[PDB]
């Protein structure tokens, strides 16, 4: 389980903490709405080991 | 007789025994583990 | 209109060097002593479109180079892409195009082979003498072999042994069912077909194929194939099978 | 004996496909009259386009720019047209609007990368993917966008990314992967003579024996690295604790 939000770099130019070309923020917010499709509806999932 | 037996044993390495390929590297590269291990198991049984 | 193959139709089946050994292989080869239809396409003309099946053997002897190429396709129509091989006096013309052929293709020496074209995919440009060729299309790859050697008999193929060498392994991916030879006009050739048979190939110290044995000609050949030798000693041997 | 160094050698990655004919040219057609460019019989080097500067966006759909050098496809299409900045989202699987439903519809199952002008305002049927069924929009900004559609069929594939056949390549005492050949062993210069169309040599046991250098067409013998069992010699423990190994 990794909990980090460093701006990912897909290129050779360092991002220096900003998005841009080849630079991405790893996380994308879930667009959960009552108008969403069934496949995009939120699901509560429990894993037991 | 000894040479014939050794040659047969050596030549048996090229068979497939029903697997996709007779080379382990091809199986490793072309497939994911959850089936590559089965193919390798088949080859292992044949060579044993 | 018939001559018999004798010992013609052997080609190197791979690109591996093997010296002073005997090797058995299973591939499409021209059967031994299977007679070959001798055509005189024009003398009254018969220049038809023949089926390709699983591969075709071809050979001819000409000094004026009247046969300039061949045409390959499924329907020989512009609805589907077709292959066109043309040998110029300067270079080679190879096409893969949706090609609208004519009812009587020929190289006017005008171009009445075709009338139009819709798509085009592949284009490639690169006595008493017999030029010998083998054509096959497997897994969408067109494979051609070649070998040139002098002769002394015209009407029939002289006996002898000399293997054909690889020339082109062209990756096009065309469905193929039929073919027809392309000629230049202001005509003697042969047609052989390939079958799946097993052969023994003899390699010298140089890696040159110098002899061969067909495993289905006769029981002696079966014994030779079984024993993996060109010499068989006295006794009894078993090539067992049943009917 | 373990391998020492792995100098795996492959020839130069040549030739180079003319990406600059579309990605780097000067003229882009209209969006309602987009031009599809057919790419074949070449090495598709995507590093030059991915690393190219002054690119407004670089959007991949099911692919990775660093991975495309290792994908071989039969047919690749380079769609080139002029679009404005605001509607650049219309080139996307499933996106709706004027441009997608009237000028250039991208398949909802599109696989490839999209890297970045007349409005059709009245239609009778939504455009199919890669459909060109031919209102003037005045540029008082334009964005030159190229769509890389990767199509794979049962035909032989012609655009992969790596070296093709005939280039420069070396060999050392290695572990010793070259081209399609693998396995460990020591390499020695060989006096054998191959035919011009011959690349490998094989022993009576159907085992690789010699290989020809692809660049300087010389043949090298392949001798495997040494191996063997190990045995320990000793008297009884009640006499000494000295041992000798063989
Ligand atoms: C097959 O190998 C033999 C090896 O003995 C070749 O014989 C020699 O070939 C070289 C050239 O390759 C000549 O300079 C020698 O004079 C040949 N030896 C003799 C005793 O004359 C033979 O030429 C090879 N054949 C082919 C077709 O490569
Ligand atoms: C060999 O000749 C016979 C008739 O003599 C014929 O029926 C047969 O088809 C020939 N074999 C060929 C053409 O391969
Ligand atoms: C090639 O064939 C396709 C059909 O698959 C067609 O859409 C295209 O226009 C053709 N190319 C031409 C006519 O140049
Ligand atoms: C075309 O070729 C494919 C594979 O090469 C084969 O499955 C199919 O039956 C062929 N169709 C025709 C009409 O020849
Ligand atoms: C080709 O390989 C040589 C290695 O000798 C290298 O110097 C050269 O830069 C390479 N060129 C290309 C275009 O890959
Ligand atoms: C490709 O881009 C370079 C700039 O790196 C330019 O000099 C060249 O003219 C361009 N080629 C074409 C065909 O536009
Ligand atoms: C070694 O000698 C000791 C006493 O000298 C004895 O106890 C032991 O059993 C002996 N072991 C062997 C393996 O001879």
């Amino acid at each position: 389980r990794d909990i980090s939000t460093e701006i990912y770099q897909a290129g050779s130019t360092p991002c220096n903490g900003v998005e841009g070309f080849n630079c991405y923020f790893p996380l994308q917010s879930y667009g959960f709405q009552p108008t969403n499709g069934v496949g995009y509806q939120p699901y509560r999932v429990v894993v037991l080991s | 007789q000894n040479a014939q037996a050794l040659n047969t044993l050596v030549k048996q390495l090229s068979s497939n025994f029903g697997a996709i390929s007779s080379v382990l590297n091809d199986i490793l590269s072309r497939l994911d583990p959850p089936e590559a291990e089965v193919q390798i198991d088949r080859l292992i049984n044949g060579r044993l | 209109a018939y001559t018999n193959s004798f010992t013609r139709g052997v080609y190197y089946p791979d690109k591996v060097f093997r010296s002073s050994v005997l090797h058995s292989t299973q591939d499409l080869f021209l059967p031994f002593f299977s007679n070959v239809t001798w055509f005189h396409a024009i003398h009254r003309f018969d220049n038809p479109v023949l089926p390709f099946n699983d591969g075709v053997y071809f050979a001819s002897t000409e000094k004026s180079n009247i046969i300039r190429g061949w045409i390959f396709g499924t329907t020989l129509d512009s609805k589907t892409q077709s292959l066109l091989i043309v040998n110029n006096a300067t270079n080679v013309v190879i096409k893969v195009c949706e090609f609208q052929f004519c009812n009587d293709p020929f190289l006017g020496v005008e171009f009445r082979v075709y009338s139009s074209a819709n798509n085009c995919t592949f284009e490639y440009v690169s006595f008493k003498n017999l030029r010998e060729f083998v054509f096959k299309n497997i897994d969408g790859y067109f494979k051609i072999y070649s070998k040139h050697t002098p002769i002394n008999l015209v009407r029939d193929l002289p006996q002898g042994f000399s293997a054909l060498e690889p020339l082109v392994d062209l990756p096009i991916g065309i469905n193929i069912t039929r073919f027809q030879t392309l000629l230049a006009l202001h005509a003697a050739y042969y047609v052989g077909y390939l079958q799946p048979r097993t052969f023994l190939l003899k390699y010298n110290e140089n890696g040159t194929i110098t002899d061969a044995v067909d495993c289905a000609l006769d029981p002696l050949s079966e014994t030779k194939c079984t024993l993996k030798s060109f010499t068989v000693e006295k006794g009894i041997y078993q090539t067992s099978n049943f009917r | 004996v373990q391998p020492t160094e792995s100098i795996v050698r492959f020839p130069n990655i040549t030739n180079l496909c003319p990406f600059g004919e579309v990605f780097n040219a000067t003229r882009f057609a209209s969006v309602y009259a987009w031009n599809r460019k057919r790419i074949s019989n070449c090495v598709a080097d995507y590093s030059v386009l991915y690393n190219s500067a002054s690119f407004s966006t670089f959007k991949c759909y099911g692919v990775s720019p660093t991975k495309l050098n290792d994908l071989c496809f039969t047919n690749v299409y380079a769609d080139s047209f002029v679009i404005r900045g605001d509607e650049v989202r219309q080139i996307a699987p499933g996106q709706t609007g004027k441009i997608a439903d009237y000028n250039y519809k991208l398949p909802d199952d599109f696989t490839g990368c999209v890297i970045a002008y007349l409005y059709r305002l009245f239609r009778k049927s939504n455009l199919k993917p890669f459909e060109r069924d031919i209102q003037s929009y005045g540029f008082q900004q334009p964005y030159r966008v190229v769509v890389l559609s990767f199509e794979l069929l049962h035909a032989p594939a012609t655009v992969c990314g790596p070296k093709k056949s005939t280039n420069l390549v070396k060999n050392k005492c290695v572990n010793f992967n070259f081209n399609g050949l693998t396995g460990t062993g020591v390499l020695t210069e060989s006096n054998k003579k191959f035919l011009p169309f011959q690349q490998f040599g094989r022993d009576i046991a159907d085992t690789t024996d010699a290989v020809r250098d692809p660049q300087t067409l010389e043949i090298l013998d392949i001798t495997p690295c040494s191996f063997g069992g190990v045995s320990v010699i000793t008297p009884g423990t009640n006499t000494s604790n000295q041992v000798a190994v063989l």
